[PDB]
């Protein structure tokens, strides 16, 4: 009987190099029929993905949802890493108020 | 209230400006009606966010939010609807409609609602 929560380690901090892939972490317990969105906390914010759909370019963005021995895990794979990805990134639940979770992105060209 | 309403559409991140209302304002306990204007001749699919905290309100075809006041419909060939049931004074502030188009489009609508 809890509500949605976000489980440590989610959407860790990185400093990444010019074209890695980096991944975002969001670990949900009790997600129960709430749903879970990735955003780009930039000014306007951008959609990533939202439930298990990719929002927008599949060759940047790629989603594995309900992964790890929990089945709990959405990973948000950001590809090919170039100074624009720099910034924060969100995980949010559809709770009311919404539950957040945000990570910083820092790429370093070599 | 100037510097709200300016910070809101500054926000618009377009190649073909706006070509809808992007000021509303409404009575409170009456509907709100936000729309956004897509490319012609194609499928897009839109997304609606509230910036305030940056939920997520709709997505594709559905409703995202558990709000159950607001739902998305096509009310024309290329104009969506963001609809708000009800809306309370609340509710006012800056909305995003994000297109899954080429050029990535944003448009920024202000929604002011006014006490009954
Ligand atoms: C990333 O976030 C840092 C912490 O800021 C807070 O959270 C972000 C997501 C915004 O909602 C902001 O208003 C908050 O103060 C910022 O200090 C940092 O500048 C941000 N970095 C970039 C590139 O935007
Ligand atoms: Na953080």
């Amino acid at each position: 009987g809890a509500p949605p929560t976000i489980q440590q380690p989610s959407m860790s901090s990185a400093v990444a190099l010019l074209g890695q892939d980096v991944d975002f972490t969001c670990i949900v317990n009790d997600l129960g029929s709430h749903m879970v969105a990735f955003v780009k906390a930039d000014s306007p914010p951008r959609l990533l993905s939202f439930d298990e759909k990719v929002f927008r370019r599949r060759n940047k963005y790629e989603l594995k949802p309900r992964i790890g021995d929990l089945h709990n895990e959405w990973v948000l794979t950001i590809k090919n890493v170039q100074e624009s990805d720099r910034g924060n990134y969100s995980c949010q639940i559809n709770t009311e108020p919404i539950t957040l979770s945000t990570g910083e992105l820092d790429v370093k060209v070599p | 209230a100037s510097e709200e309403v300016m910070a809101c559409l500054r926000q618009e991140r377009s190649r073909v400006e706006n070509p809808s209302q992007t000021i509303v304002n409404v009575v409170a306990e009456n509907p709100a009606y936000l729309h956004c204007s897509v490319p012609p001749d194609a499928e897009h699919e839109i997304a609606w966010t509230r910036v305030s905290d940056g939920a997520l309100l709709t997505a594709g075809n559905r409703t995202f939010t558990r709000d159950p006041r607001w739902q998305v419909s096509k009310k024309s060939a290329n104009i969506w609807v963001l609809n708000l049931r009800r809306a309370e004074q609340q509710d006012s502030g800056c909305y995003l409609c994000e297109i899954n188009d080429k050029h990535n489009t944003v448009y920024a609508v202000y929604l002011k609602v006014l006490e009954p």
